[PDB]
């Protein structure tokens, strides 16, 4: 394991400094991405806002989707 | 090149050809004299090498003193006058006078009009078979002429719009018989049967309509609201034009279930309009309502194996699809479990035409529902009791014995009555 230089036996002589693929306080770290989900899932389209109900009876499935 | 036949049988036959032909003549500018001042018109006309536009349509009865009358009415430069059959001697309300002793004498001579009347025809959508179950000419005539449309054509739709009997009003006696006895002959032969009641629809007249003095001319002043509803897609432009094969296809699920029912919305006085908007949501609540359906069924015994709605006027596909999925989670309508579907839908945008001196009013918006359900087998056993109630006396028999028939007759027509119910039960 000569020619190898492994990292567990670097004196702290040998040290490399990190390039931009990389986080680190100097350069901007720029915005990244997500996934948002489709929103509440219904037997209509799936909305994202929650709405009243008129027959509530619990455990039971009755909407007005059409308003 | 999109056309249909449309047939009239009996008295109610003529009696709705008279509300439903003052419809297209009206709805497509046709005046009373044949001329107008394409396939607009080419799904119920002809026109000739000049001008006039002749329907594709035939009155047939039995009693003259009717079909003289749109011969004498301001209808009578309109139809060729082969077309207006008529006899001699009439059924007299007797299923076997109207099919063994009249009807095969002039059936030769319907049926070389209909040769002559699908020969100018290059593409034909389906026969239209407006009868009126009850009466000799009615149930005898017709199921001696469809049997003979069936060995004719056979791969050609025939449509059945057939009054039905109803429970409470019976304008006759014997009208259990011969209702009976044309189930053996339409079932094998109609591809699809429509029924309505003519007590559901003067109920339909008292709460909407709000009139108190009905007649069978404002009846059929409906019927021909639910054919212009129906057929407006063979005619008129609109996003989901639906044909009648596919109609058909995806409404029979099998080959004995083909009895359903029908609604019409919104049925309103021209006044309370002003009390209404007539949303797309609001009028589709309104067709699966019970009050307003057609026939004395109620749709809550029973389940729903398939519907189909063709919309008209101002909709757009967006409200539709919404109106029909806060449907499907109402608890009081029931799906039967093998059609998580069920909903074939129709949009046009010509809006429904209204005719002068009618009783509907404008609007934009407009339902026609049809519906097939296994809650039918209601008015389809009330027939079983009243059947089995006064054949137990063989009352009024000598006269469907004397002629032409026999005693076989009446058991074999009622074993197929329960050979049916059972079908409507087995889709448990
Ligand atoms: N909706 C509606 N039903 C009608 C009308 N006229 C008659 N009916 C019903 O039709 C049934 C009798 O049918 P008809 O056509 O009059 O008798 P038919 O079939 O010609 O047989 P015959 O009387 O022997 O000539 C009755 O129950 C009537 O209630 C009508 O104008 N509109
Ligand atoms: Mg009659």
């Amino acid at each position: 394991k000569s020619a190898f230089n492994f990292t567990q036996t670097t004196p702290v002589f040998m040290d490399s400094a990190p390039r931009w693929p990389k986080e680190n306080p100097t350069w901007p770290k720029n915005m990244k991405a997500t996934m948002g989900y489709k929103g509440i899932q219904s037997n209509y389209l799936p909305t994202n806002t929650v709405t009243l109900k008129a027959v509530e009876v619990p455990g039971t499935t009755e909407r007005n989707f059409n308003f | 090149m999109r056309e249909v036949i449309s047939i009239h049988i009996g008295q109610a036959g003529i009696q709705v050809g008279n509300a439903c032909w003052e419809l297209y003549c009206l709805e497509h500018g046709i005046q009373p004299d044949g001329q107008m001042p394409d396939d607009a018109f080419n799904t119920f006309f002809s026109e000739t090498g000049a001008g006039k536009h002749v329907p594709r349509c035939i009155f047939l009865d039995l009693e003259p003193t009717v079909v003289d009358e749109v011969r004498t009415g301001t209808y009578r430069q309109l139809f060729h006058p082969e077309q207006l059959i008529s006899g001699k001697e009439d059924a007299a309300n007797n299923f076997a006078r109207g099919h063994y002793t009249i009807g095969k004498e002039i059936v030769d001579l319907a049926l070389d009009r209909i040769r002559k009347l699908a020969d100018n025809c290059t593409g034909l959508q389906g026969f239209l078979v407006f009868n009126a179950v009850g009466g000799g000419t009615g149930s005898g005539l017709g199921s001696l002429l469809l049997e003979r449309l069936s060995v004719d054509y056979g791969k050609k739709s025939k449509l059945g719009f057939t009054v039905y009997p109803s429970p409470q009003v019976s304008t006759a006696v014997v009208e259990p018989y011969n209702s009976v006895l044309s189930t053996h002959s339409l079932l094998e032969h109609t591809d699809v049967a429509v029924m309505l009641d003519n007590e559901a629809i003067y109920d339909i007249c008292r709460r909407s309509l709000d009139i108190e003095r009905p007649t069978y001319t404002n009846l059929n002043r409906l019927i021909a609201q639910v054919i212009s509803s129906l057929t407006a897609s063979l005619r008129f432009d609109g996003a989901l034009n639906v044909d009648i094969t596919e109609f058909q296809t995806n409404l029979v699920p099998y080959p004995r279930i083909h009895f359903m029912l029908s609604s019409y919305a919104p049925i309103i006085s021209a006044e309370k309009a002003y009390h209404e908007q007539l949303s797309v949501a609001e009028i589709t609540n309104a067709a699966f309502e019970p009050a307003s359906m057609m026939v004395k069924c109620d749709p809550r015994h029973g389940k729903y194996m398939a519907c189909c709605l063709m919309y008209r006027g101002d909709v757009v596909p967006k409200d539709v699809n919404a109106s029909v999925a806060t449907i499907k989670t109402k608890r009081t309508i029931q799906f039967v479990d093998w059609c998580p579907t069920g909903f074939k839908c129709g949009i046009n945008y010509q809006p429904p035409t209204v005719v002068p001196g009618g009783d509907l009013a404008k609007v934009q918006r407009a339902v026609c529902m049809i519906s097939n359900s296994t809650a039918i087998g209601e008015i389809f056993s009330r027939l079983d009791h009243k059947f089995d109630l006064m054949y137990a006396k063989r009352a009024f028999v000598h006269w469907y014995v004397g002629e032409g028939m026999e005693e076989g007759e009446f058991s074999e027509a009622r074993e197929d009555l329960a050979a049916l119910e059972k079908d409507f039960e087995e889709v448990g």
